[PDB]
């Protein structure tokens, strides 16, 4: 019997987790989130998770996102099973302000990171619960403004990238969000100041139009910064996502 | 079918809950039984059961406030349960106010106590369905299933047979315009009637039946005062 | 195999036991809920309970509301559903002792999809099978409509019809922008619907079987079941 | 598990985890009990490696009370937990009632409790058939068996343990009325070891009288037994 | 609620045959200072019932809470214009809050009144609760006018005045109330008290509200007295 | 509930044994072996380490002769997981009851007393029994030099000479015939030693592999330990003596 | 092998009370016999052997002054609802001053043989009472099977021989009846059902009369007196 | 709530079997001491260079002279790492002076074995190797998921474990350098790993002869890459 999320298989192996992280896969969401100077990014592809329910037929598109924001400082982009993403954030939106409360600054990134993760171990190593099939990023500014990015996944795992990609295209996402953020640092410019709106912004976005072959119409996708200057983990209007839409006839 | 049956928490691949589907013929197993709401009063008439030629025939018919009575069909401690909880309900509410229990608000807090017997794998569904016939403004009949259900009717039966007593019910539209409870009773009478089963026994002075309306608090038929309505049966 | 308890994922991934549920509910009587230019009219077709001819004229209502602005019905299990309708008016009575206001609709939403969802993530435990159906109608924001289905997933909707024949009534409903018909006309190209687009199960005997209020300028934005007297010109169906 | 139902009921009606226990006792220690006028005797089996194993072991013959015998047979491992419920539940009632507990009321605590696990939820019935030995309020000896079922009956001489059956027809068959000191013993000794052979080692007899529970050494535990054999011959 | 800081006074309600007319002055007084002056001590908590209110203020907005929130727990459940919670059930159930917490040593400081028409004999069967012709006769016999003490003291009368005006408005009440008042005849008698209470009782004012719950709805204004 | 997933590990068998108990046995004789005799002087106490490897500490710590205290200590023989929590307990009573009547507990009212939390577990709560059963030595003002044996069901037996472990039925039948009932120290450690060279049907130990303890009360209860430098000393008499 | 305790079978029934009824098929063939002048029970005693006291061991208990009762099934699993109903019996009396209806006395005993169900124990008794007693409204008589349906008998039998027993009460009984056409009528049936000797070591014969309203078993001569009538030898 | 580790009918507890299977395949650590102070390391196998390897250490410290190092799930090793590291944090509340590991590792191994027995919880999927300095002298042990522990000279738990034990059990003397027992691991993982790349993608946890326990930074491990 395999069945457990807590029964090892004889090679060792929780047979669980791997079905829990499958079914993350299957919702074949892509979120992308990179890192910069001073500047964080993230993305996902605003749609309808892969479900029971029919597609999309007479929705608002607009209330449709994958990212939330835990505080005003830090937020996240959660994929998975779309009642289990609400879990964790609320479950993420107590951690944070439980830890405001009883320490009196904001929490760090990482810590509100590693705070799920033991609460999502938790899950794993006990027999009567089910494994939150939510794997999501969380970004945000650390004390010393430097930006910061987390990844947690079905199985407690906090590592923490800087440039990470959820979804289902992990297979080629290792690759080409590995040469194309090498790209910005190959570049010996260094007159970027506060000039994440084109080395960043577009980074990520020209990220997303080849993971997957679209060609990104506005309205399916939302892109969040958390740069200095503003902090606060601001979503980036549709009126500003299709600028760097246009940005196809001199950047790749 | 052979898997999906175990626990009351599996869903078939139908979508259909098998452990309150099993408990929910179990009131088709019970005795016959039929309310008749007049415009002014309800009538509950129920067969009892005689399980030996010389034990006492069983109790179908329960007194639970004044103007509110039951009657059971199932499991009798089940059943035994679910009263003396409307019971210490309706007394709870006439003690913590001066009120009498809104008897809508009373079935919801009956129809919802099975449920909280559905969603534990601990618990059992309770097998009983009942009749909740009181008069608060307008008489009022109600039935609860084994799943968390309620609804409001004009007429019923349960179980045994009451696929005929089903037929003089839904064919009938006297009751309402009907005054002259002797005539409403004669209604009621006749309907059991169909239901029991010739070559068998017939209706005898051994059949619970209640009234309850205007000025009339839920009240027994007495043997020597239903002895007269029976007579009036058989022709 | 994997298909017995919630709380184990089948080697597809697909969590059984919560796809059951929306085979279920699938099986219930349908029910219906559309933003009009004035307010959102709700509707609930019984179709399931023609076979009783018993039933109280109009006794069986799936309209519930709370806070007397926010409409609520459902199609499901009658019992799994009133369970979640008393945690929502729970939930709204615990935000007005701390809050003084009445419960904004878009987190009213969420505080019962976690409830919901926190009941398939246990051995015991047996989740939900009844979707849930919430909207309120504001003069300053137009209407919206939140649906919840089992485990979860509260999405917002401008017009969505879910129970048995939640198909095909999707397609008639998107004919015409009903955002722009008003409510108070809309109730027959409702009718035009339950009358031909149902399983042919209700015949112009229906005046019980399908109840529905709304939310609109004539109710000053309250919950109003429809009076009669609205209904029967609105049974101007006479049609071929 | 914990908290749930693990002794249910068969097909055939019994109860299988109890019906299992009963046949844990008849993987025991023989014990006898014998009643008289005023004393009761009492002797049992004990199985010991040679030269080792000291005899410490003295699982039968448990003081309960001033006077109060106990001799069971079954799991020594839910021998001690039964014993000390016993004689905690002896001076609670002494406690709370100011006079020692009667024999009759011990008897019916110790099937009590017996009774009381097979029909909880997740506790395993015990394993254990006891007999108690002890005296009334009126001042009369009476033994009262026990089975791990829950039942019990008083005893003018009842046998339990390995193959009680073959035991108890011959202590039904020669019981006289008001016996003497001496002959009880030697009516406990010689059925004792119908089922185990004729060493003295095996045997330990103890008697029971008012005061100060006493217990036979091996003296005329052996000379008895010197007795037994030629009987035999 | 271990002593009373910012209290109201005394209120008034009589019931004329249109409905009940309860009176309130609008001055809470911390202590002895005049610390607010447009506070409101008159509760709508049902389309056909009110709740007084004299003693500490904190409470009353305790007890507010706890009403108009049972208030819609009725009206989610509530089917037809017969299900509503009439004034007597308010009343018996305020008795059983202050009652069981006599039972422990918090009273939270009060004199409670619960007023309202204790009939449906008057179609209103369509609550605008958040945003909402000819007054009929009653016969009297359908106002409920209640009373609960700090103590559980609870009863009914024609007409209660709690808190000061117990000893003052009272007495103008034994002696020239007659059933069956008119609008006019009820307000100058009222005024003919509050008058009375402002010139003698140091811990109230002018400023009147008066609030009449008749077979249309509840009605507010604000007189000020003239002497 | 999961009932499906369930061994029920408290319940009897159509025999009337327990199952795991049953089972609990058969992993406590694949374990090392553990010796325990009683001479006139002072009780023995000599068990075979489990090699691994040659890089253990191997020079202060051995993990099958532990103390319980100043006169109490125990040989486990068993799975060396789950006895640790039957010492860390087996102090507290010792203490407890030090604490409570302020003397030192008689060894018999431990034995008894760490047998019952080792049989609650085979009661109820649906736990595994704990797989370990392991000797205790004592000494009392009340009888002196005492030895029990416990077993994972509970059941403890006083004893004289004993062997628990693997290969035990030969360390018994070799203990069987060479112990005098009255003896002496320095000719009991000799007895230890040939009964744990025999069980490992080796005839002489690698004093590497074994480890000795005794009590030897000198009105202290001194309660000496060996280092493995003190028993090259031991096996010098011993191809003397054999 | 495998199910829980609570269990709906493909028909509707509960398995473990159908599962229990098959245990009340095994103890004494009590009978219980109901007349205007208060009711009558009597039992058998199998004594297993001349050892037994034959004094420890009743068939026929009393749940207080006015309430006797009849046992059948597991003994030991029966001791702790009669226990249970002395206990609530005697609570009745204390809050409300006045003696228990039976309906009452036996409705509190079934609410406990069903709390295995949980709307604390966890499986189903195996009893089935006769419990029958003269409070008010004329002397009663019931039965609670283990399924928790209790209903008024006028003379009832339960034990292993119970249905050939109950055809012999379903044709003589008659409501007419006086008590001392009573007492012959419960001897005439147990005569038929028990082996060779109707003798004081065979029957139980307790009674209580509606004149005294009092429990009171009938001893070596009251119940010698009766089996003289002897209809047909 | 019933025990899902079950001893199966020949004595073995076949789930923490399966958990050792889980230990014997994850990425080798490494713990040697020596006269001077103990090191422990471990290979961490170089990703895509997306992952920030600074924030996936495996080497974490428990208190001032006391270090950690696991092989197995990581999962489980940050919830045994902050529960290890409020026991020594609660024995330092007590106890003026600071934790010393042969009783810390016993709290450790107390708390791993109880969901080897307690129900509706699977065993731990690591090994740990707790490394330290106490006034007893350094100090290396190792804990099995079992929950049985060691004293170890030196000891390789990951994969690959069976030689790389052959390896340094002829590359081992007691009396060796805290400088000389490094070059003596490196290269033990250096021939373990394949791919040797070992720049970047390896962990040093030193104790420096009663100094902080300190983990070697990327400066400091390429001068240690002599050989």
């Amino acid at each position: 019997y395999d069945r457990h999320l807590t029964i090892f298989s004889p090679d060792g192996n929780l047979y669980q987790i791997e079905y829990a992280i499958k079914a993350v896969k299957n919702t074949n969401i892509t979120s992308v989130g990179v890192k910069g100077e001073n500047c964080a990014v993230i993305i996902s592809q605003k749609k309808m998770a892969t479900q029971y329910i029919s597609q999309d037929k007479l929705l608002d598109y607009n209330n449709i996102t994958n990212i939330y924001n835990i505080t005003d400082e830090i937020g996240c982009s959660m994929v998975g099973m779309p009642g289990d993403c609400l879990s964790m954030v609320y479950k993420a939106r107590s951690e944070a302000s439980e830890f405001l409360y009883s320490n009196g600054y904001n929490v760090n990134a990482e810590t509100l990171c590693r705070n799920i993760c033991d609460k999502i171990q938790v899950y794993t190593q006990h027999a009567y619960m089910r494994l939150h099939a939510c794997s999501g990023m969380i970004i945000g500014i650390d004390e010393n403004n430097k930006p910061e990015l987390f990844k947690f996944d079905p199985s407690g795992f906090c590592a923490g990238y800087r440039a990470c990609v959820i979804g289902n295209k992990e297979q080629e996402s290792i690759s080409v969000l590995e040469r194309l953020l090498e790209k910005r640092k190959k570049k010996i410019q260094q007159e970027t100041i506060d000039e994440d709106i084109r080395n960043t912004t577009i980074l990520a976005i020209e990220a997303l139009q080849t993971i997957l072959a679209f060609d990104l119409k506005a309205s399916e996708i939302e892109v969040a910064i958390v740069s200095t200057k503003n902090r606060n983990f601001t979503q980036i209007s549709e009126k500003e996502i299709d600028n760097y839409l246009t940005y196809i006839a001199e950047r790749d | 079918r052979n898997l999906y049956d175990t626990d009351n928490i599996i869903y078939s691949p139908e979508g259909r809950l098998y452990q309150v589907e099993y408990a929910s013929e179990a009131i088709k197993q019970g005795t016959c039984a039929v309310a008749i709401k007049s415009k002014d009063y309800v009538v509950v008439s129920g067969l009892k059961k005689c399980i030996s030629k010389l034990s006492f025939p069983q109790e179908k018919i329960f007194k639970i406030d004044d103007y509110i009575g039951i009657s059971m069909s199932g499991i009798t401690s089940d059943a035994k349960v679910l009263t003396k909880f409307m019971q210490n309900e309706c007394l709870s509410h006439k003690f913590l106010y001066n009120e009498n229990i809104n008897i809508e608000s009373l079935v919801r807090s009956v129809a919802d106590k099975y449920q909280k017997n559905t969603q534990k794998s601990s618990k059992r569904a309770f097998g009983v369905g009942l009749m909740i016939a009181a008069y608060h403004n307008e008489p009022c009949i109600f039935e609860t299933r084994p799943n968390g259900s309620y609804f409001e009717y004009d007429a019923l039966s349960f179980g045994a047979r009451s696929h005929a007593s089903k037929t003089y019910l839904e064919k009938n539209l006297h009751l309402f315009e009907e005054c002259s409870l002797e005539e409403l009773i004669l209604h009621c009478l006749k309907a059991l009637k169909c239901s029991l089963s010739s070559e068998s026994e017939l209706t005898i002075s051994n059949t619970a039946l209640a009234v309850v309306g205007k000025n009339h608090p839920w009240q027994e038929i007495s043997s020597l005062q239903l002895e007269e309505y029976l007579s009036k049966v058989k022709m | 195999g994997y298909d017995l308890s919630v709380s184990t994922f089948s080697p597809d991934g697909r969590l059984y036991q919560v796809e059951y549920i929306y085979k279920s509910i699938n099986n219930n009587n349908t029910a219906l809920c559309l933003e009009c230019k004035d307010g959102i009219i709700c509707c609930c077709i019984n179709s399931n309970m023609d076979k009783n001819k018993m039933i109280k004229k109009n006794s069986y209502n799936r309209i519930y509301h709370v806070n007397n602005n926010i409409i609520i019905t459902y199609s499901g299990f009658d019992g799994d559903a009133r369970n979640i309708i008393d945690r929502a008016r729970s939930e709204a009575n615990t935000y007005y002792y701390n809050f003084h206001t009445n419960i904004p609709l878009h987190i009213l939403v969420n505080r019962i999809s976690l409830y919901i969802h926190a009941y398939t993530l246990y051995w015991h435990m047996r989740p939900f099978a009844a979707s849930i159906i919430i909207s309120s109608f504001n003069e300053k924001d137009k209407g919206d409509i939140y649906c919840i289905e089992p485990n979860g997933a509260c999405y917002k909707y401008s017009g969505i019809v879910i129970g048995k024949n939640k198909e095909m009534f999707k397609t008639e409903i998107e004919k015409k922008d009903y955002k722009d018909i008003n409510v108070r006309d809309a109730i027959e190209d409702i009718y035009k619907f339950i009358l031909t687009s149902d399983d042919h199960m209700n015949k112009n005997n229906l005046q019980n079987l399908v109840n529905f209020s709304w939310i609109c300028k004539e109710s000053s934005y309250e919950f109003q079941n429809i009076h009669e007297e609205i209904l029967t010109p609105a049974l101007n169906k006479a049609v071929e | 598990s914990y908290d749930r139902a693990i002794t249910v009921f068969s097909p055939d009606g019994h109860l299988l985890q109890v019906e299992h226990a009963l046949e844990a006792v008849k993987k025991g220690g023989c014990a006898v009990a014998i009643k008289s006028s005023n004393f009761a005797v009492l002797a049992v089996e004990k199985k010991n490696i040679p030269k080792l194993q000291n005899p410490k072991t003295t699982e039968k013959l448990i003081k309960l009370d001033e006077h109060n015998c106990l001799a069971f047979a079954g799991l020594n491992a839910d021998a001690r937990v039964l014993v000390n419920k016993t004689r905690l539940e002896c001076q609670r009632y002494y406690l709370n009632m100011d006079e020692p507990a009667p024999v009759d009321y011990i008897a019916k605590y110790v099937a009590k409790v017996q009774q009381k696990f097979t029909h909880r939820g997740g506790v395993r019935p015990f394993g254990i058939a006891t007999l108690i030995a002890g005296f009334k309020n009126n001042k009369e000896i009476c033994i009262y068996q026990t089975e791990p079922s829950g039942i019990y009956a008083a005893w003018k001489a009842q046998a339990i343990g390995k193959n009680a059956k073959i035991v108890q027809e011959f202590l039904e068959k020669n019981y006289q009325e008001n016996m003497e000191q001496k002959d009880c013993i030697f009516l406990a000794l010689k059925a004792i070891f119908e089922v185990v052979e004729l060493s003295s080692k095996n045997v330990e007899v103890a008697l029971l009288t008012e005061k100060d529970l006493t217990f036979i050494e091996e003296q005329e535990i052996n000379s008895m037994v010197e007795l037994i054999d030629q009987e035999r011959t | 609620t271990l002593g009373p800081v910012v209290t109201g006074t005394s209120v008034i309600a009589i019931k004329y045959k249109h409905g009940i007319m309860i009176a309130a002055d609008r001055k809470a007084s911390y202590g002895s200072y005049a610390k607010f002056q447009n506070v409101e001590r008159i509760f709508k908590i049902n389309n056909k019932t009110v709740m007084g209110f004299s003693g500490e203020l904190a409470d009353a907005q305790y007890l507010h809470e706890l009403l108009t929130r049972k208030n819609i727990n009725n009206l989610s459940e509530k089917k037809r214009k017969e299900d509503m919670y009439t004034p007597q059930h308010y009343h018996s159930y305020v008795s059983r809050v202050f009652y069981v917490r006599k039972n422990r040593i918090d009273p939270l400081f009060n004199n409670i009144i619960i007023a309202g028409i204790n009939s449906q004999k008057y179609d209103n069967n369509d609550d605008n609760v958040l945003l909402y012709e000819e007054y009929k006769e009653i016969h009297k016999d359908d106002l409920y006018i209640g009373f609960v003490d700090m103590h559980g003291t609870n009863f009914c009368d024609d007409y209660i005045t709690t808190g000061y005006a117990r000893y003052f408005a009272l007495t103008l009440l034994r002696d020239h109330y007659k059933d069956n008042m008119t609008e006019e005849e009820a307000r100058i008698l009222i005024n003919e008290c509050l008058r009375i209470l402002y010139f003698r009782d140091a811990t109230s004012s002018n400023f009147i509200q008066i609030v009449k719950v008749t077979s249309k709805g509840v009605e507010y204004e604000e007189p000020y007295i003239l002497p | 509930m999961a009932r499906r997933y369930d061994s029920r590990t408290t319940t009897f068998s159509p025999e009337g044994r327990l199952y795991q108990v049953e089972y609990a046995l058969e992993a406590i004789n694949n374990a090392s072996i553990t010796i325990g005799l009683i001479t006139k002087d002072g009780v023995i106490l000599g068990a075979d380490k489990v090699f691994i490897s040659k890089l253990i500490d191997k020079a202060n710590n051995y993990e099958k002769i532990y103390k319980i205290d100043k006169h109490i200590f125990c040989g486990v023989a068993g799975l060396n997981a789950d006895a640790n929590i039957l010492i860390n307990q087996s102090r507290l009573y010792a203490q407890r009851y030090l604490y409570n009547y302020n003397e030192v507990q008689p060894v018999s009212q431990l034995v008894v007393q760490i047998c019952d939390i080792k049989q609650s577990y085979t009661q109820y709560g649906g736990l595994r029994p704990y797989g370990v059963s392991f000797l205790i030595g004592g000494y009392d003002t009340k009888d002196g030099y005492q030895l029990y044996h416990t077993d994972p069901s509970g059941n403890y037996s006083g004893w004289f000479a004993t062997a628990i472990g693997t290969n035990n039925l030969t360390a018994s039948s070799v203990l069987k015939q060479e112990w005098k009932n009255d003896m002496t120290l320095e000719e009991g450690l000799l007895l230890a030693l040939k009964t744990l060279a025999k069980s490992t049907d080796t005839e002489i130990p690698k004093s590497e592999k074994i480890e000795l303890a005794y009590l030897t009360n000198k009105d202290g209860e001194v309660y000496q330990k060996y280092l493995t430098e003190k028993e090259i000393e031991e096996l010098i008499k011993l191809y003397t003596q054999k | 092998y495998d199910r829980g305790v609570n269990t709906f079978s493909p028909e509707g029934r509960l398995f473990q009370v159908e599962y229990a009824l098959g245990a009340i098929k095994l103890g004494s063939t009590a009978v219980g016999i109901c007349v205007n002048d208060g009711v009558i029970l009597a039992s058998e005693r199998r004594i297993s052997s001349t050892l037994i006291e034959k004094d420890s061991v009743e068939k026929l208990l009393s749940i207080d002054d006015h309430i006797g009762c009849a046992m059948s099934g597991l003994m030991a699993d029966a001791r702790t609802l009669i226990d249970y109903a002395r206990v609530e019996c005697n609570h009745y009396k204390f809050i409300y001053n006045e003696n228990i209806n039976i309906k009452s006395c036996v409705e509190l005993i079934s609410e406990l043989a069903l709390d295995f169900s949980n709307l604390i124990m966890s499986r189903p008794f195996g009893v089935a009472l006769l419990i029958g007693g003269v409070d008010k409204n004329g002397p009663c008589l019931w039965y609670t099977e283990p399924s928790g349906t209790n209903t008024r008998f006028s003379a009832a039998s339960i034990g292993s021989a119970q249905e050939g027993a109950e055809l012999l009460l379903q044709e003589n009984y008659k409501k007419d009846m006086t008590f001392e056409q009573a007492e012959i009528l419960a001897l005439t049936v147990l005569r038929q059902v028990m082996e060779d000797k109707l003798s004081t070591s065979n029957v139980e014969i307790c009674a209580i009369k509606k004149s005294d309203q009092t429990f009171y078993k009938y001893n070596t001569d009251d119940i010698s007196r009766i089996i003289d009538v002897l209809p047909s030898p | 709530s019933f025990s899902l580790t079950t001893f199966s009918p020949t004595g073995k507890l076949v789930q923490i079997e399966y958990a050792l299977n889980r230990v014997s395949s994850s990425s080798p650590a490494l713990g040697i001491r020596a006269k001077n102070g103990v090191i422990i390391a471990t290979e961490k196998k170089s990703p895509n260079e997306l992952i920030e390897e600074n924030s996936i250490f495996k080497i974490q410290q428990i208190s001032e002279h006391i270090g950690i190092v696991y092989a197995g799930m990581p999962g489980d090793f940050r919830v045994l790492l902050k529960r290890a590291r409020k026991e020594a944090i609660r024995y330092s509340l007590q106890y003026g002076s600071e934790i010393l590991v042969k009783e810390l590792v016993k709290i450790i191994a107390s708390i791993v074995q109880e969901f080897t027995q307690t129900g509706g919880v699977r065993p731990f999927g690591l090994s740990l190797l707790i490394c330290g300095v106490d006034v007893y002298g350094y100090h290396l042990y190792q804990i099995d998921p079992s929950g049985c522990y060691f004293n170890w000279m030196a000891t390789c738990v990951g994969k690959d474990y069976q030689n790389n034990m052959s390896f340094l059990e002829k590359r081992y003397n007691k009396d060796i350098e805290i400088e000389d027992a490094i070059h003596t691991a490196i290269l033990t993982l250096k021939e373990s790993y394949e791919g040797v790349l070992n720049e970047k993608n390896i962990e040093i946890g030193v104790a420096y002869d009663n100094k902080p326990f300190k983990i070697l930074t990327q400066n400091e491990i390429k001068d240690y890459l002599i050989e």
